[PDB]
Order: structure tokens, then sequence, then C-alpha cells
């Protein structure tokens, strides 16, 4: 009589642990990523390259799943909420390019966070064919929000596309290295930073998104082999 | 202006209670306790080990019969589990993948969850063809969901960190009270054994009574110097103690409407994250992030076994109403089950 | 002693008829004749040519790498001892060596039996980690558990076959078929751990370089190469070894039919070889993506390859020379042999002991006392 | 009870330095990382400055970070901002916040319209 | 801004006007309580075996 | 014969059992002199 009662949460139970199993098999194989960005940052623009307190997009790139969640509706208060994102692959962000230095301290509070350590992080510097032409006048320079703007000097490794401004390499290379400064700082080989550099025409965004998240999942099986 | 004379007043009445309650403290609870006798060491290893969930876990609540427990990860599941068999009841997929809640109900009949969906789901366990599916969704939470409690089968009371408390109407859909008195995110909650008074918590580092028959905060409880993430009730109803992230518990009475005693070591230096009280209100229990719990007595600061059975950080804990065993969680999707 | 009296005689037709046989000269000229010696047969030479051959077996002193001279006077003569004023040749190199070779065998005996003694103890608590604790349960671990059990099983069938079958000699002389059973299983081991090192290589291949996203690999091919494919190679030169070449045993390293294990061994070491090669290239080119130092660099991949080496196997295809040389034969004897012996010893230390996640998983469970 | 007042401030002629000041009780001043921030009319909250537990790790915002000058007293429980030549981009109220997470490099929501561990704004206008 | 300081000083004033007894009754109240039911704390005392389903 | 460092073991054991007497003292190497060719 007491049995059956066994038997019974026996065959539930297995029934459950494998419906477990199939989920497991897609929840492994999928590479979560969090699409953060600032106000007017201009990431709709990537959502739209393929209320509710939180939206999803699930698209796949060569047999390959990626998870990009916008937080859309949640008040400024981000010490919550983001402790739920410490198992992503990576945190995508989006910056306009003062609204450049709340986007460095917003990199740097996630970067430096205790639960959100051993996350990766893809920069987007998205509205890069904007900031060009305000530069290339010069009626608002960046030298206002960061005077060490004049001491800087292009860097060795730039590849500028031909025909692009004298300027406009200085520029997205500064920002560039905003970002690796603060990620050099606090990185003792758990997590890395990809910055990029986005426009609002190029839609090879996407492939951008793969190659980080290749490299991201290269570097985490060569640190459980304490390869690299 | 205007702004300069009610907060002027506004100091004043903070004056007047502080020095209306300094004359009202006569010998601190440390001092009558001095006569009394130390249990000693009750120093106990696990009992059951809970094992499915695929994610950490965020909360889990203990059930009337005090046999079902269930609880959420952010895989998108909620398992109702089965403290004596160990065998698992239900599997409850998720629209969302980003629960930070749980619940149960007083009959068992209903469950809850919530996260950044911003809205509760609740389900009904007892349907017709012996499968589980949502019963009712609340939306109008501006922000996440963090804690919810049902009070009956009609009404649930849920926190989010829209600042407002808010007490639901289930086969309604509709807010009936809401409880605007908050500045920062709401954490956690509960509820007092007389479904007329319950405590919430808020990350504006301070408790507030309320009451959901007028909707309006009764008394409110300070002393913490950063935001509360458990609270809990003593056994009696005219008491509870409090939880928050700068290692430091808190005994609150409703009627003395000031701290008591201060249940923290130097030791310790990370939050908590759920606490909890014993049948009889002689004992203490407090998780932490050092990936164990801690067992206190609500008398005098007495150390007791430390539950450190956790790999990843304990998210949440809870006692049976029997006060037989308590069970804990943690990230590591594992639970078990002290005695 | 008595069974190469039996061979000298079989050795001796052998020749008979090749002796027959007139490869006398290119050019007419004065050359040494054929002769008949005792322990080996000799061809025709030219006069005061030293001729040298193969160097036979009749007595066990003599050793098979070492060659015999046929000696002739240097003046276009045949050459007489001048002790015994009669033939002789230079047979005294073939057991030359034979005490000092002995006693170089014994050091590598010890180091045998120390190297698996060592190989075992350190294991079984590896072993024992890995099953215990359920917090380190991964597709990498588990072919950690496979991986350390061929180990232990391989040293353990080599302890066995040194103590109680090298050590009894009235047991060999009887040619126990028992005796076969435990070489065939030494056999399979052995084949069964240098496979499971090129399971190891293809499963850490497939997460660097290619199909780095692909979860949940599965694990039918990785247990069918380390467990059933080495079953191939070991039946078929089992079963070979019962009609071409026999003897006692199945004690023999004379025989070209060891190739058909230890040739497909050397060739799943090449590819093994390849990957390492293709797996530093990938280590290279990340830490050149962030502009790392030269000199760190360098160092990671050096220690990368020398933790890479006992989990692939590299030793073996990195030093597959034997030296000719008597000095430097003592030393690739010297340490070879210790990369073998001590081979488990080295997994178990980089892979169980040195891992950052079992030493925070013990002292975890360790301090809640 | 966690409360935060700031003092100082006023209408300052440009290139006349002024100093802040911030008062904080009900919890340990030495275990937090103390922060400001910055309101200007008709725009939004703007980092300024913070300051680590001890004082070793100190960052200020690029757009004057020469100027300014931050400061605390971990003994007396007070912290002190020093602020020199003003400019009319300054003329915003300044915020005295407090890092909700003790003993942590991050700090999260410091700029946020509703902040519960942040006391009120002293104005400074900078005009002629 | 005016409304929410409107709303905070009156939750104040109301808030104010309460009664609270002495913490040394108060006390005396919680003791009383375990005092009575410490015989029925399974936490308390270790029961024993083959007495809980948690064997 | 093999010289592969794979029967390197194996290699062993068989100089053992046969040049010395199972692990133990050994008759003295037969005369190689000229009286013995």
């Amino acid at each position: 009589d007491q049995r059956n009662e066994e038997k019974a949460q026996r065959e539930a139970n297995k029934k459950i642990e494998k419906q477990l199993q199939k989920d497991k098999q897609v929840y492994r194989a999928t590479h979560r990523l969090l699409l953060l960005g600032a106000g007017e940052s201009g990431k709709n623009t990537i959502v739209k390259q393929m209320t509710s307190g939180i939206f999803e997009t699930k698209f796949q790139v060569d047999k390959v799943n990626f998870h990009m969640f916008d937080v859309g509706a949640q008040r400024d208060e981000r010490r919550k909420w983001i402790q739920c994102f410490n198992d992503v692959t990576a945190i995508i962000f989006v910056v306009a390019s003062n609204r450049l230095q709340a986007a460095l301290k917003l990199f740097d509070s996630i970067w430096n966070n205790k639960w959100l350590r051993d996350t990766s992080v893809i920069l987007f510097l998205n509205k890069q064919d904007l900031l060009a032409e305000k530069v290339l006048a010069g009626k608002s320079k960046i030298e206002d929000y960061f005077p060490e703007f004049a001491r800087y000097t292009t860097p060795e490794d730039a590849t500028p596309e031909p025909g692009e401004d004298p300027r406009v390499t200085r520029a997205k290379y500064f920002i560039r290295d905003e970002f690796l400064r603060i990620s050099t700082a606090s990185g003792d080989g758990r997590h890395y930073c990809y910055p990029h550099f986005t426009c609002s025409v190029d839609t090879e965004n996407i492939r951008r998104v793969f190659n980080d998240c290749r490299d991201i999942i290269q570097r985490m099986h060569l640190r459980q082999y304490e390869l690299l | 202006s205007e702004l300069d004379q009610l907060r002027q007043e506004a100091e004043q009445l903070k004056n007047q209670i502080r020095d209306a309650r300094k004359a009202c403290a006569d010998a601190t609870l440390s001092q009558i306790t001095n006569n009394i006798d130390p249990v000693g060491r009750i120093q106990m290893r696990t009992r059951r080990t809970l094992r499915g969930h695929l994610a950490k876990i965020y909360a889990m609540h203990w059930g009337t019969d005090s046999r079902l427990l269930v609880s959420a990860s952010q895989d998108g599941k909620l398992i109702i589990w089965d403290s004596y068999t160990t065998n698992k009841v239900h599997a409850i997929p998720l629209r969302s993948s980003w629960v930070m809640t749980c619940a149960y109900a007083p009959s068992g009949n209903y469950v809850a969850c919530g996260g950044l969906d911003n809205i509760c789901s609740i389900y009904n366990l007892k349907t017709r063809e012996g499968n589980v599916r949502v019963s009712r969704e609340l939306a109008g939470h501006t922000g996440y969901l963090s804690c919810c409690r049902f009070l009956d089968d009609n009404q649930i009371v849920t926190s989010s960190g829209d600042t407002t408390c808010a007490l639901w109407d289930i086969e309604t859909g509709q807010q009936t009270t809401t409880f605007t008195g908050h500045t920062g995110d709401v954490m956690s909650l509960s509820l007092a054994p007389d479904t007329r008074l319950f405590v919430s918590g808020a990350c504006d580092a301070s408790a507030k009574l309320w009451d959901v028959r007028e909707g309006m905060c009764r008394q409110t409880f300070t002393g913490h110097e950063s935001d509360i993430n458990a609270i809990c009730f003593f056994p009696n109803g005219n008491a509870f103690a409090t939880g928050s992230d700068d290692a430091t518990c808190r005994l609150f009475d409703l009627r003395a409407d000031q701290e008591l005693m201060t249940y923290s070591h130097d030791n310790i230096i990370c939050g908590i994250t759920s606490v909890s009280f014993s049948k009889s209100g002689r004992l203490l229990l407090a998780g932490y992030d050092d990936f164990n719990c801690n067992v206190w007595d609500a008398l005098k600061a007495d150390r007791a076994g430390v539950l450190a059975g956790h790999d990843n950080r304990v998210s949440c804990l809870g006692v049976t109403d029997d006060g037989m065993a308590v069970a804990t969680g943690s990230w590591d999707s594992f639970l078990k089950i002290w005695n | 002693y008595v069974v190469g009296r039996k061979k000298m005689m079989d050795a001796q037709y052998k020749c008979y008829d090749r002796m027959q046989q007139l490869p006398a000269y290119q050019g007419e000229g004065p050359y040494c004749n054929r002769t008949w010696d005792g322990w080996l047969c000799w061809d025709d030479t030219p006069a005061g040519v030293l001729s040298y051959q193969f160097c036979p077996d009749y007595f066990p002193d003599f050793d098979p790498s070492e060659k015999v001279t046929k000696y002739c006077d240097e003046k276009g003569v045949w050459f007489k001892h001048p002790e015994n004023n009669r033939t002789w040749s230079n047979y005294t190199m073939c057991n030359a060596f034979t005490p000092e070779k002995l006693k170089n065998a014994y050091v590598l005996y010890y180091l045998a039996i120390v190297g698996h003694s060592l190989s075992i103890f350190t294991l079984v608590i590896s072993l024992g980690i890995f099953v215990f604790f359920r917090s380190l349960g991964c597709q990498r671990v588990t072919l950690h558990k496979n991986m350390f059990l061929t180990y232990i099983l391989n040293s353990m069938i080599i302890i066995i076959h040194l103590v109680e079958v090298v050590p009894n000699g009235e047991l060999v002389r009887r040619d126990p078929v028992s005796c076969k059973i435990l070489h065939f299983f030494h056999q399979y081991m052995m084949a069964c751990n240098y496979f499971w090192m090129l399971c190891e290589g293809i499963y850490l291949h497939t997460l660097i370089v290619v199909a780095v996203f692909t979860e949940k690999q599965r694990l039918r091919w990785y247990y069918l190469l380390g467990w059933g494919f080495p079953l191939v190679p070991t039946t078929i030169h089992a079963i070979t070894r019962a009609v071409y070449f026999n003897d006692n045993c199945w004690l023999s390293v004379e025989t070209h039919l060891l190739y058909i294990i230890h040739g497909p061994v050397m060739a799943a070491l090449v590819v093994n070889f390849f990957f390492l090669l293709n797996i530093v290239r990938v280590l290279v080119t990340k830490m050149r993506e962030t502009h790392e130092a030269e000199s760190h660099m360098y160092l990671k991949a050096v220690k990368a390859t020398m933790i890479l080496v006992p989990l692939l196997g590299i030793q073996f295809v990195v030093f597959p020379w034997r030296p000719s040389n008597k000095m430097l034969g003592k030393i690739y004897d010297y340490v070879m042999h210790s990369l073998i012996h001590f081979q488990g010893f080295f997994v178990a230390t980089i892979y169980c002991f040195c891992n950052n996640e079992v030493q925070t998983t013990v002292k975890r469970q360790w301090a809640q006392f | 009870q966690v409360q935060l007042q700031e003092s100082g401030g006023g209408l300052v002629q440009p290139g006349g330095s002024l100093r802040l000041s911030c008062a904080a009780s009900g919890f340990t001043f030495s275990n937090y990382k103390m922060n400001w921030v910055r309101q200007a009319p008709g725009k939004g909250l703007e980092w300024v400055s913070d300051i680590s537990q001890s004082g070793a790790s100190i960052s200020y915002t690029g757009s004057v970070k020469g100027r300014f000058t931050i400061s605390r007293d971990n003994a007396k429980n007070t912290l002190y901002l020093q602020m020199n030549s003003l400019k009319p981009e300054d003329t915003a109220v300044y915020y005295c916040a407090r890092c909700p997470a003790p003993f942590t490099r991050d700090c999260f929501d410091v700029t946020s319209t509703t902040y519960a561990y942040r006391g009120q704004g002293t104005q400074v206008t900078v005009s002629s | 801004s005016i409304a929410q300081a409107r709303k905070l000083v009156e939750q104040l004033k109301m808030e104010a006007n309460i009664d609270r007894i002495k913490v040394s009754k108060a006390a005396a109240d919680l003791m009383a309580y375990c005092e009575a039911h410490a015989k029925e704390d399974p936490l308390l005392t270790p029961v024993p075996a083959s007495e809980n389903p948690f064997r | 014969k093999c010289n592969t460092a794979t029967c390197a073991t194996q290699r062993l054991a068989n100089f053992l059992v046969r040049s010395s007497n199972n692990l133990g003292p050994v008759l003295p190497p037969t005369n190689v002199g000229s009286n013995t060719y």
C-alpha cells in the first residue's frame, strides 16, 4: 500500500530528470548574451540586425545559438539584478560615441563586481559616423570632456579605413583605449574585453559577436586545462 | 520655501521619536539575560541532499505539512521536492529565465515566482488533467520581482524593485492596495502568523511594518547600515529579526520599536541572504555568502554548530512549520536538509 | 647453453648452403677463403680485409647488437692467433660489456618497480578524489578518471610481470600458457594506455582549434578508441606470433612482428605531436592578440608544452633514436625509462594535485570539520 | 540611522575656490567607498569624484580632473571635497552618495535619479 | 517634488503618536515564550533517532 | 628487432631473463680466448 506511492514518485522523478537532461542539452549549447547600453546609445540598431521588463531575441549563426537579453523598463538601480548575469557568455556593451564617462563608470562597476567577475565584455562603439562628422567640423570636440585628449597620439597598430579623417582615427582609438585601461587594470586572467568599431550601417556586428564568443570559449577551455 | 519647513518639521519628528524612545530604554536585553543558562553546542550534520537543478538557486519556501518545498533557478524551472522520500514531484517550466523569488501557499495548492520579467506568475498544482499550468499572471510592477508571500487563497503580497509593495488579488488581475513608502528596491518580506500585519525590508536600510487592512505604514524599524536582504518573525508575533549585507543580524520588537540585539561577529564579513527562527524561538538561523550558515540564540549570542555543507553562495533557507528540520539553498544548484 | 647447442646445428646448415655460393670476388685476386668457425659462419673476404657480420646467440653472454669480425693477416695472408696458432675472430666484443650491462639492467629493474610503485598509491588518491567529489564532474575529469585507471592497471601488470615472471627461471623454461596471457594483458594494457593519450589529444584539439562551440561531445568514439580499438592490434599480433615466430612466454623483442602493436602506436603519437604543434600555435597567437610580453609568452608556451608531454606521450616521438654509442646508450635508457615508468605520477601531480579546482575542493571539504 | 548632510556652497565668483563637506552618521565611515555626483539644471546626474576606504584609490571626472580635490577623515567621520577655480559648467547641486555593499571595489547606482544612501544637494552657483 | 514631502511628514506624524511599552516588559514576554515551548523545540534539543523521517 | 621508445620495458625484461640467471648470480662468461676460437 505504501510502496505504490514510492514507485509513483520514482516514475515521476525519472520523467522529470528526462526533461531536465533534454533542456540541459540546449542550455549548455546556448551562449547567452547580456545586451547593455546607455540612454540613446543606438543599441536598438543592433536588435534590428537579427510593458515587459526584459526582451529576448533568439538568432543562430552557423549552427550556434546566441541569446541576447535587452534591459527595457528597469530602473537605474543595477546592483541587485546584475547579479543574475554572472553565468552569461558575454555582456555586450553599447555606448553613444557627459554621456561617455557614465558608460566608463558603468563598465568599471560591471567589471569589478564580485559575482560579475569571470564574465567577459563585448564593447561596441556605435554612432561612429555621427562622432566623425562633429569632430571634423570642430564645433564640439571631446577635449572639454577629456583634457588629456591633446596629449594622446595615434597608436602604431592603427588601421584607418582609407578616406577616413586623420581625426577619426585619433577619436576611435582614444575611446577604444579608454575602456582598455579599465579592463587591463583589474584583469587577472579570468575575463577580457573586445572593443569594436560599429557604424550605423555596418551589418557585420553579428560576425564580430561570433568571433568574440569563440575567443571567450577558447580561453575558457584553455584555462580549464591550465594552459592559458 | 515650503520644502524647507516641511523638511524641518520632519527632522523635529525624528528627534521627538528618538528622545521618547531613548527615555523608553531602561535595561538592555543583554542585562536581563545574564542569569540564563546557555544551551551549548548543537552541531549537526546534513540529513538529505537534493539535486536536479541546472543554474543557481535564488529562493525557496517550505510547506505547511513541513514536507514539501519548492525552489527556483535561473534555468527557468520550478521544482517541488519531497523532504522525506527525496523524490521530485513537479517540474514547472517558466516563460522567462530570470526568476528571483518563490513562495508557497498556506494550503499547498499554489506557488509563486517572479523576476526580471516584472510579472508574478501563480501556478495551480491541483488541476484536472494532472499537469501544471499558470493560473494568473500579474503585471503592473515597474521593476523586477524580489519576494512574494501568499496571505490566503485569494490575495498575495508581492514586493518589486519599483520601490512599492503591492497587495494583489487573484481572479481579478488588479492591485487592491499599494505600499508606496520605501525609497529603494524591496528585497524580502514576511507575514505574521495572523494574516493581518506584515513587515517588509528594502534597500533603504529600513524595515517598515505595513497593515494590509488599511494599506498604510504602521511602524518603521531602522538600525541596519546596508540594504536589508532577509527578514523573519518571532513565533509569538510581537517581534521580528532582519538581515542586511553588512554581516549583521538584528532583532526588533514591534512594541519596543528599536533594535535590541545585534547578532554579529568579527569573523563574518559577507552579507546575509536569508534568516529564520525556530518553533519555540529559542534559536536563530542566518545565511551568509561565505558558503555556510550560522546558528544563534535569541536570548543571547550563542554560536552553535556552523551548517557548512555548501560550495557556492547561500541565497535561501527556511524552517519547517513543525520545527523538526531546516533547509538551505545555494548557488551550486544543491539543496540540503539539516536537522 | 644446451638450447644454443640445438641452435648450433640449425645455424650451421643454414650457411653451409650459403657457403656453397661463390661471391669470391668481382675481380680475380687474392682473397681469404670461406671457412666455418664453431660459433659462426664466414664467407669469402679479400686478403687482409676485416669483414664483420652479425654476432650469433649461441651462449647467453653474447650480445646481438655487437658484431664479430673475420681477421686475416695484414700482408695478404691468413691470421693464426699468436698464443695458440689457430684461426681467431673478434668474438670477445660480443660478451665484453655483459657484466657492465647487467648492473645497469638491475638499476632499470628497480627503477621500474619503484616507478610503478609510485604510480598506484599516488593515483588511488587521485581516482578516489575524482569519484568521491561530485563537484568536479565534467567531460575533462571523466576522461581523467579513465586515463588514471589505465595507468593503474598498466603499472600493476608490469609489477606482477617483473616480480613473479622475470625473477623465476624454471617458469620460463617450461613455457606456461598462463605466462603468455599475462603477456597478452600487458600488451593490451600498454596499447590501451598509448591510445588514451591520443583520446586526450583529440579531445583537447577539438576544444581549442575546431568544434569549440560544440558542447556534449559523444564519448562513444573516445571510449572505443581508448579501449575497443587497441584490442585489434594486440589480437592480430597474438595470432601471428603463433605461426611465424613463437618462443617462451612471448618475451621476444627481436622479431619484427612487434610492430603490429608498436607500429600503429607510434603513428598515433605522431598525430598527437601534430596536434600539440597546432595547439601551441593557437596558444601563441592568443597571447599575440593581447600584445603580451615576449619573455612571458615563451614561458607560458614552454610550460604548457611540458605539461602536455606526459598527457599526450610526446616523449616517445621526440626520442625514437637508440644511440649506438655505449655512453649515450646508457643515458638514453636512464632518461626514457624514467619518463615511461614515472609517468602516472607526473600526470597525477599536474592534473589532480596541481589543479586549482581540486585544491579548492579539498580545502573546502576539509576546513568544515 | 543612515543620513548624510552636506555644507558649504552658495554664490561664488568665477575663479574662486570653494570647499564642501559630507557629514556621515549611523554607520562606519571607514568601511565604505564614498562618491560625489552633480545635477546640472535641465540635465541628468553626473559622477564627479570618489575615494576608496583608506584613500589610495582616488579618481575624478575627466571634465574637471585637475581642479577638484577630494579627501576623507575616517576618525572624525567627515569627508571633504575641494574645488578650485569654479567654472560656469559646474553650476550643479552636489549630492554625497554612499556605496551600499561594503568592502567592494565596484560601485553600482551612484548617479541614479532616486537613491536612498544619498544626502541632499548643496547648491553651487557660479555666476558674475 | 512637493507632494512626496507632504506624504513623508503625514506618515511620520501618524507614526509618532503610538504606544510603546518599556523594554523590561518586552524582554520578560520574550523569555516567557521560550521557557514555555522549550520542550517542543526539535532544533534546540536533539530528538532521539527513529522518531523523524530524516533518518 | 624493435628500437622504438614504446617497446622499451619489453627490452628490459628480455635482457634480464636471458642474460641474468633469473635475477641471480650467473656462471662466469664463456671462455672467448684463443683456446676457444
